[PDB]
């Protein structure tokens, strides 16, 4: 069953903590999507984005 | 500047920078993380290129 | 909706040559700001990283 | 069938190449080991001979590497016909004597080489050396061996200079003629090939697909109408293509010399002859700089990590 | 152009990055006086 | 009459992760060692199509069975640093004078940044090879209007 198999679809993903990491989240309705942006890691090396 | 028999049409191409979008959903793929590896490739007259 | 006022240093800072930067300075003539963080930079433990 | 395997135990282990670093701000033994390499150079100590393992056969290691030490050929110079103001990497060039026993040598910077050419680079040529006499008997009789133009196979490439002590009469050069330049000095620093601006010109500059791992420096005699010149070229490619596109490059100046004057004789039907050097890195090399003298200065070609490799001499046409 | 002494001082690491359009800078020529060290020059050089 | 110099500046270089930067929702990642010795990875699903019957005469479809695998795709990243010779012998060399004791620190700093550097340039290619599987396993926008 599916509420069998729950566990057992969570191989390693679960046994972890949650840390919180900083992130820009807008909501759309019932998604909490997070637009972010990575070219400050890209214009410190020089490299196009 | 008479026009000949035939008539040409030009075929050119255009390059358009964008600014792009990306979404992608939670969970898309599964990543095995593998080991870094250090090594030296050409040891060469005063530097080693690790 | 601005604000009045913004606080900020009264004074000008206070940059006077000391014995040893003197000391360079009627040697060679050649002065080093801030010359106590080179001393504790490259006398005592240099190992310590920035 | 035992001491068999203490002796295979010390006869086995390559350097290890690769290695799994975990993370960087570790710095643990196995990363110092695989970074570390041993110098050709300690002080006179039992504990600093014997931890820097300088008395070890073949390399140098502390009790194959893709890595060998390089080989000196040491000439001795009447030291007026050297300039000792000339820096460390210049690329000196041997000229075979014709005296049947002498001891003396007789090498040449191509700055020297340019007041025996011809009798700013003229400029620094004449404060280098105010006397173009003393040179112009070193070649005993070079009007003669250039105009049956036999010149080529008389000069031998030494590869550049790495340590000149200044002796005062007969002066002593150590150059490097084979395999990696590098300095011998108590702090070890590196040591940098310097070409003339004016001599030096480029082959892919020249021309304007694949990125090689190495580039060759390419010295080259040519006879001209006006006297000889030494050119330097630098290539990417391999010596079969660069014959050819030198005779390309040359093809105005052998129909010039074919023009200018009639070779009615049989002698004077070579032009030039070119010969390897040695090979460098192609990516970051000859990035240019200018030669301080006392009061003047030419620009100069900084060629930087070189292999020193000489080829002979092989004729153009 | 090759006008900085080049010795190993003891540096100062700052708060703010710098690090935005450098090599673009130093193409063109933004700084009259720097120098750019590749990879293996990029050692402290001897006293 | 003196020249005096200023100050001596640097960069303190910022230190990224993969789990801290945002994109890692947009993944799950699994510390997997023996990377080199894997050769192919498959994912197999098994999803059953029911149907509704009829009732007029056609072809009944019986019941269907789908079986799809997906497999792995290896990505392989690489940068090389290059670290002067002189400094690894005064590595391995002993320091006895305090102008050398220089010299040895200024050389252990080199390397040291040499060192994290390249985790630095393993990390950053890391996100680079994150994103470039997203923008290779990403349609635009005007195909999936019509595919929804």
């Amino acid at each position: 069953s599916t509420k069998s198999d729950l566990p057992a679809v969570a191989a390693g993903v679960e046994d972890q903590p949650r840390v919180p990491i900083s992130a820009a989240v807008i909501k759309l309705g019932n998604h909490a999507v997070a637009v972010e942006s990575l070219q400050k890691m890209y214009n410190d090396t020089q490299s196009p984005y | 500047k008479i026009h000949p028999g035939v008539a040409m049409t030009v075929v050119r191409t255009d390059e358009i920078l964008s600014e792009n979008i990306l979404f992608s959903s939670r969970a898309s793929t599964s990543m095995f993380i593998g080991t870094p590896n250090v090594s030296r490739r050409e040891a060469r007259v005063d530097a080693v290129t690790f | 909706e601005a604000d009045n006022q913004i606080m900020g240093p009264s004074s000008y800072a206070s940059f006077v040559v000391r014995g040893e930067n003197l000391v360079t300075a009627v040697s060679y003539g050649r002065v080093m700001r801030t010359f106590e963080h080179f001393m504790a930079r490259i006398v005592d433990s240099p190992e310590k990283a920035g | 069938r035992r001491r068999l395997q203490r002796r295979i135990a010390g006869l086995l282990p390559p350097p290890a190449r690769r290695l799994n670093i975990s993370r960087g701000s570790e710095f643990t033994r196995d990363v110092r080991g695989l970074v570390e390499e041993h110098a050709q150079a300690s002080s006179l100590s039992a504990a600093a001979v014997w931890r820097a393992g300088l008395l070890a056969p073949g390399e140098v290691a502390v009790a194959w590497s893709g890595w060998r030490p390089p080989v000196f050929g040491d000439f001795l110079i009447h030291a007026s016909s050297f300039n000792n103001a000339e820096a460390t990497g210049t690329p000196l060039f041997q000229f075979k004597q014709s005296d049947p026993f002498s001891g003396v040598d007789a090498v040449f910077t191509p700055l020297s080489l340019f007041i025996l050419m011809n009798h700013g680079l003229t400029r620094m040529a004449n404060l280098l050396y105010d006397s173009p006499a003393t040179l112009a008997d070193l070649v005993p009789d070079f009007g003669r061996l250039v105009a049956d133009r036999r010149f080529h196979n008389f000069i031998t490439p030494v590869g550049p200079l790495v340590e000149n002590i200044k002796s005062t009469y007969l002066n002593k050069i150590t150059t490097v003629v084979h395999g990696p330049v590098v300095s011998k000095a108590i702090p070890r620093s590196t040591v940098k090939v310097t070409v003339p601006q004016e001599a030096f010109v480029d082959l892919d500059a020249w021309l304007s697909q694949p990125c090689p791992a190495d580039a060759r420096l390419y010295v080259a005699l040519t006879y001209e109408e006006a006297g000889p010149r030494f050119t330097f070229f630098q290539s990417s490619r391999g010596h079969c293509q660069i014959m050819n596109i030198l005779r390309i490059y040359y093809s105005p100046s052998i129909m010039h010399r074919y023009a200018v004057v009639q070779p009615l004789h049989i002698e004077e039907l070579t032009f030039g002859a070119v010969a390897c050097l040695g090979t460098f890195s192609a990516t970051d090399g000859w990035r240019r700089s200018a030669f301080n003298y006392r009061g003047s200065s030419l620009p100069v070609v900084e060629i930087d990590s070189f292999y020193s490799n000489v080829s002979d001499w092989e004729v153009i046409l | 152009n090759e006008g900085v002494e080049n010795r190993p001082f003891p540096y100062l690491t700052v708060d703010a990055d710098l690090l935005s359009n450098l090599r673009q800078s130093a193409a063109e020529g933004l700084f009259h006086s720097f120098d750019l060290l590749v990879g293996k020059d990029a050692r402290e050089a001897g006293i | 009459k003196f020249e005096v110099l200023l100050g001596v500046y640097t960069n303190a270089i910022q230190y990224v992760r993969f789990l801290e930067t945002a994109l890692a929702v947009s993944c799950v990642n699994t510390e997997f060692k023996d990377l080199s010795r894997m050769t192919d990875g498959k994912i197999q699903f098994r999803i059953s199509v029911p149907t509704i019957a009829h009732g007029d005469g056609r072809r009944p479809s019986k019941q269907r069975t789908f079986i799809v695998v997906k497999n792995c795709h290896k990505h392989h990243i690489s940068t090389e640093m290059e670290l002067s010779m002189l400094d690894l012998e005064i590595l391995h060399s002993i320091p006895e004078t305090p102008v050398e004791y220089a010299e040895y620190v200024g050389a252990v700093k080199t390397v040291a940044s040499a060192l994290q550097f390249g985790v630095d340039a393993l990390e950053r290619g890391l996100i680079n090879t994150v994103l470039s599987v997203k923008l290779r396993h990403a349609p635009p926008m005007f195909i999936l209007q019509t595919l929804a």
